[PDB]
RNA sequence: GGUAGUAGCAAAUAUUCAAAUGAGAACUUUGAAGGCCGAAGAGGGGAAAGGUUCCAUGUGAACGGCACUUGCACAUGGGUU
RNA sequence: GUCUCCAAGGUGAACAGCCUCUGGUCGAUGGAACAAUGUAGGCAAGGGAAGUCGGCAAAAUGGAUCCGUAACUUCGGGAAA
RNA sequence: AAACGACUCUCGGCAACGGAUAUCUCGGCUCUCGCAUCGAUGAAGAACGUAGCGAAAUGCGAUACUUGGUGUGAAUUGCAGA
């Protein structure tokens, strides 16, 4: 199915004691695995803006918590091995912040 | 330092190509060839190197003129004449 | 397609470093068609090749 | 060409082979040993899993210093096994060629199984390395010949 | 070097001309034994030693 | 020491020409079966019987055996429990077997009647300074 | 041959995301981001030495100690006023 | 290993170290884990050379300003005592 | 229950690796015979060029894998053209 949801991902605990030079790339891999588990799609694409946000503070200072939007969409290409894929983009942080914020269904 | 480090300094040619024998054996500072002793009039050759003599002896080259001598001898060096007209 | 030649020629024509040349990622096919400095100048005039600040 | 083993009934069999394939002889031997007598479809699925790192090729003869894994437990009790992707890719290509030959022959692929499969050493190719104290050592490859035959069960 | 004598340059030109594969039609000649150019040279493998 | 210093220098003499079983060697450490003797029972907490709580005669504060924030890596103790002097084998949550003594306990230490005066229940996930959550809340003005 | 698919591939801070091509992309190209060289440089030229390695197009095999769609490799052309 | 020309901003005495601009570049086969033993780099309560052939290694000191500076001396120094 | 399998070893068929063996040879080695002919009228050697399509070998010298005379008498040949 085609479903869009917004998640809060606790990268701080997933990257605990990660070697500095591999922290941000490990963060990208961590987000990819999170998307795979949440949507069940092996093929996950990370938006350039989200990649910028992860790397915005260097290779060490990955944000502790990141709000992302994950959309499972049908892959139109016929040669593609997988029928569905997941797109991970940045999500807007409410004024109150991330405190009290759970998982939301975005699709109208 | 006498090994690999020392080999890093090789950019001055002791020898260049020889005018006479064409080998890279012309000692620039001595101004003489270690292979043929150019510019000495006589060629440098020694009996203690039979291989060196056979590398450069007569017949190893072209023999532009010499190769034709036996043919002229067989005719007794006939000159100034032609075959009878057809 | 590779645009290495176009990048080098644009760097030369713009009189800037190769790291300050911007080749439009959406105009790859038409940029690749240019093989002479005249074509590079035409592309620069058209705005497909820009010197970055 | 004459294969090492000829089928009992050639009319109901197909063959494929490769010569001087640029793959390690020992890994190829291990995977071929793993594949013998298996049905064609099961062999294809097994090799695909090996490429996906879901099933392992048990390393049995050329196993000195090989790591151990739980994946090869059912085939090799000691657990020694690996996932040589190059050898399985070449053997899968040869199996596809054999299947195409069977299709041309008119055989039905459902009951096909690997009657025979063998890996032989091909001619070694030469490169070299540089060792301490100004020495040079051989740096060789070990290509292999691969042949297989598919037969109709029963 | 950029500075080179005329004679050395001519010798280098001859060496460049001699560095090519044999014509294909040589292999079709009756009673041919030449398989390739056995005297091929690469600037990084064997130096001319001039 | 060339080639490292965390070693046994000489692992044996020339003769016998074999390494013996008595020489220290690197190998598995921990996860060994052990039997520890003479661990005195200081209290037997019975669930819902007023002996489960950590209240003593001297200290009348109403509190449970479980420390502030729970037992680290274990949880909340609610069933019967034994408070034993000293330490016992294994990490937290490890199942341990309790064995009746095989010896005759006649020593003065074994016969001693211990009377608990104070049982600490402060948080063990740090330098706990409060005994109860209510005490901390009163201290910080939130109660 | 055994050794053995073993010893090893570890200095010079570091890569990541999307797209294009391709049978095949961690390694090719484009864009974005995050880093390094930090002007007695990992920048820009010469002397010696090398001799076509220079530039364009294309690429079976070998080589580029993993890989390559790639290239100081290979093949065909051009270039030093 | 191999001669030489050009040489920005900040800090700072300083073509010291550290960061940055132009220019260049991420080229050192990649992935997972974080056992022993290693290599390189730190810390460690109390004691302070008891270690060792031997203070080996490490630690301690360190810039600038002010005060002050012994024996000895070839009268110059010692002295940054 | 040490059976089936794996490993090692062993024997046989087949397939590999390698190039021994046998059969060859426009080459070598040895003996014998005939002749006497390099060069300032520029030798030997050395360099560079030269073919429709050649790098090497062979040949040749801007008349450049050949010009001319004579002999022989229908080719050269890998391809194309004359
Ligand atoms: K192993
Ligand atoms: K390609
Ligand atoms: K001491
Ligand atoms: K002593
Ligand atoms: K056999
Ligand atoms: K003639
Ligand atoms: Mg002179
Ligand atoms: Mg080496
Ligand atoms: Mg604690
Ligand atoms: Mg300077
Ligand atoms: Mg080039
Ligand atoms: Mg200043
Ligand atoms: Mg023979
Ligand atoms: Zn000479």
């Amino acid at each position: 199915e085609v479903v869009t949801r917004e998640y809060t991902i606790n990268l701080h605990k997933r990257l605990h004691s990660c070697t500095f030079k591999k922290k941000a790339p490990t963060a990208i891999k961590e987000i990819r695995k999170f998307a795979q588990k949440a949507m069940g799609t092996k093929d996950v694409r990370v938006d350039v803006k989200l990649n910028k946000q992860i790397w915005s503070r260097g290779i060490r200072s990955v944000p502790r918590r990141v709000r992302v939007r994950i959309a499972r969409k049908r892959n139109d290409d016929e040669d593609a091995k997988e029928e569905l894929y997941s797109l991970v983009t940045v999500a807007e942080i409410p004024a109150e912040g991330l405190k009290g914020l759970g998982t939301k269904i975005i699709e109208d | 330092g006498k090994g690999t480090g020392s080999f890093g300094k090789r950019r001055n040619k002791t020898h260049t190509l020889c005018v006479r024998c064409g080998r890279r054996s012309f000692h620039i500072q001595k101004s003489r060839c270690s292979a043929c002793a150019y510019p000495a009039a006589r060629l440098r050759k020694y009996n203690w190197s039979v291989k060196a003599l056979r590398r450069k002896t007569t017949g190893t080259g072209r023999m532009r003129y010499l190769r034709n001598v036996p043919r002229r001898f067989k005719t007794n060096f006939r000159e100034g004449t032609e075959a009878t007209p057809r | 397609v590779s645009l290495k030649l176009q990048k080098r020629l644009a760097a030369s024509v713009l009189k800037c470093g190769r790291g300050k040349v911007w080749l439009d990622p959406n105009e790859g096919n038409e940029i690749s068609m240019a093989n002479s400095r005249q074509n590079i100048r035409k592309l620069v005039k058209d705005g497909f090749i820009i010197r970055k600040p | 060409v004459k294969y090492s083993k000829e089928p009992d009934n050639p009319t109901k069999s197909c063959k494929a082979r490769g010569s001087s394939l640029r793959v390690h002889f020992k890994n190829t031997r291990e995977t071929a040993h793993a594949l013998r007598k298996m049905p064609l479809d099961k062999a294809k699925r097994y090799l695909e899993d090996v490429l996906a790192h879901k099933q392992a090729i048990p390393f049995t003869r050329f196993c000195r210093g090989v790591g151990r894994t739980a994946q090869a437990k059912n085939r090799h009790s000691s657990g020694q096994g690996r996932w040589p992707v190059k050898s399985t890719k070449f053997i899968l290509d040869l199996l596809k060629n054999a299947e195409s030959n069977a299709d041309v022959k008119g055989l039905d692929v459902d009951l096909l199984f690997i009657s025979h499969i063998q890996v032989n050493q091909a001619q070694k190719q030469r490169r070299r390395t540089y060792r301490a104290h100004g020495r040079i050592n051989p740096y060789m490859s070990h290509p292999c010949h691969i042949e297989l035959t598919l037969s109709e069960k029963e | 070097p950029s500075h080179k004598t005329f004679m050395i340059k001519k010798k280098l030109a001859k060496k460049q001309r001699q560095n090519r594969p044999i014509p294909y039609w040589i292999r079709m000649r009756t009673d041919n034994t030449i398989r390739y150019n056995a005297k091929r040279r690469h600037w990084r493998r064997t130096k001319l030693g001039f | 020491t060339h080639r490292g210093l965390r070693k046994v220098a000489c692992i044996g003499a020339w003769h016998p020409a074999r390494v013996s079983y008595t020489v220290a060697r690197a190998g598995q450490n921990g996860y060994h079966h052990r039997t520890e003797m003479n661990k005195k029972v200081y209290k037997l907490g019975k669930a819902g019987q007023e002996s489960h709580a950590a209240i003593t005669d001297f200290d009348r504060t109403e509190k449970d055996i479980t420390p502030m924030g729970g037992f680290p890596h274990y949880g909340v103790v609610k069933d019967d429990y034994l408070l034993i002097k000293g330490c016992c084998v294994g990490p937290k949550k490890r199942v341990v077997t309790l064995r009746q003594s095989l010896l005759n306990q006649t020593s003065r230490v074994a016969l001693e009647e211990i009377k608990l005066k104070f049982i600490d229940t402060s948080s063990k996930f740090g330098h706990g300074r409060f005994q109860t959550t209510q005490e901390k809340q009163k201290f910080y003005g939130r109660l």
